[PDB]
């Protein structure tokens, strides 16, 4: 999977302490202004995802449904 | 592919696209080996944490595709899958260890200038070929950057892209990340002051990482685009499933009518 | 025994097949010949 920066505190599997994924069983504590991020231990909720794209031309009707 | 370049037509006959059947969106890449088989990276299909488990019923394969978005009526071929094999021991609750899976075409597709199967290494052209410094190849229609920065260089290519990468040495792969590294994965990228650069990215996933042979003249599928600790991140590199190290489980699922 | 291990594996109908090389392809064999 590609791992990226944690946008909310509590978040689980994200790029928390530098470019280092904060694995499961860990919580990314978003440092406030000029304070450092701290992937502390605790259960925490993973980031969102299951993406990529927005304008896919119409494919032959039945394939899809 | 982060800082690659638009691919020529036929540059990658074996580059398939895993298409979530509706929602309209590109889920990943895969390679095409038989003419009725497909090879992708597990997590594209089953990734428990992202509420990911998919069905034959939820995704379409497209082969000999260039445009990311355009439907290419005369060129590409959409195939409905039949089976979905995942690796008996695919470890998402860690490192994405042996993150491989075989798909199966609900028919044998017919090859074209746009469709060709890719090779699976042999102790000859794997042992001779997996020497760090050696440039591999990656193709994909994923992002040209990482957008959780509000991404300029609007990260989606409109055509398939390609970057060639050197193979990096084990020792240096482990020093990159905190994650445990297995045998079942090799990394590949530029040392951090090589000038040249490039990396795979979001949606490039479970896509080809091939190497051509000088000895015979084939394109070989060394690894699968497994995971990233930020695409084209500095002093960071990209992990690839090791195919050779699994060439063997693959075997046992093709036959299987066999044994 | 669906195969997957075809005999005409990774021979590009346009590139190799036609005798024609690919754009960046030298790059890869420039890797192997400066060595490791």
């Amino acid at each position: 999977v590609v791992y990226t920066d944690c946008t909310e505190s509590g978040q689980n599997l994200c790029l928390c302490e530098g470019s280092n994924v904060c694995g499961q069983g860990n919580k990314c504590i978003l440092g406030s202004d000029g304070e450092k991020n701290q992937c502390v231990t605790g259960e925490g909720t993973p980031k969102p995802q299951s993406h990529n794209d927005g304008d896919f031309e119409e494919i032959p009707e039945e394939y899809l449904q | 592919i982060v800082e690659g370049q638009d691919a020529e037509v036929g540059l990658s006959p074996w580059q398939v696209m895993l298409f979530r059947k509706s929602p309209q969106e590109l889920l990943c890449g895969a390679s095409l080996i038989s003419d009725r088989w497909v090879l992708t990276a597990a997590h594209c299909l089953l990734y428990p944490p992202w509420d990911k488990n998919f069905t034959v019923d939820d995704l379409l394969v497209r082969i000999g595709k260039h445009s990311r978005t355009r439907y290419e009526r005369k060129v590409e071929k959409i195939s409905m899958l039949d089976k979905i094999y995942i690796h008996p021991r695919y470890n998402w609750k860690e490192n994405l260890d042996r993150d491989i899976a075989l798909l199966k075409l609900k028919r044998p597709i017919e090859l074209s200038d746009y469709i060709h199967p890719v090779c699976l290494p042999d102790k000859q052209t794997a042992a001779k070929l997996l020497h760090a410094g050696f440039k591999g190849r990656v193709t994909g229609w994923g992002n040209r950057r990482e957008t959780w920065t509000t991404s300029v260089a609007e990260v989606q290519p409109s055509v398939l892209q390609v970057v060639n990468l050197p193979l990096v040495e084990r020792p240096v792969c482990k020093a990159s990340t905190r994650i445990r590294i297995t045998d079942n994965m090799f990394c590949a990228g530029y040392k951090p002051g090589e000038g040249k650069r490039g990396d795979a990215c979001e949606g490039d996933s479970g896509g080809p990482f091939v190497m051509k042979s000088p000895y015979n003249n084939r394109w070989y599928q060394m690894g699968i685009v497994s995971w990233g600790e930020g695409c084209d991140r500095d002093g960071k590199y990209g992990f690839y499933t090791h195919v050779f190290r699994l060439k063997k489980w693959i075997q046992k699922v093709i036959d299987r009518l066999g044994s | 025994t669906f195969g997957a291990g075809e005999a005409d594996c990774g021979l590009r109908p346009l590139f190799e097949k036609k005798q024609v090389q690919d754009q960046t392809e030298k790059e890869l064999f420039e890797s192997y010949i400066e060595g490791r």
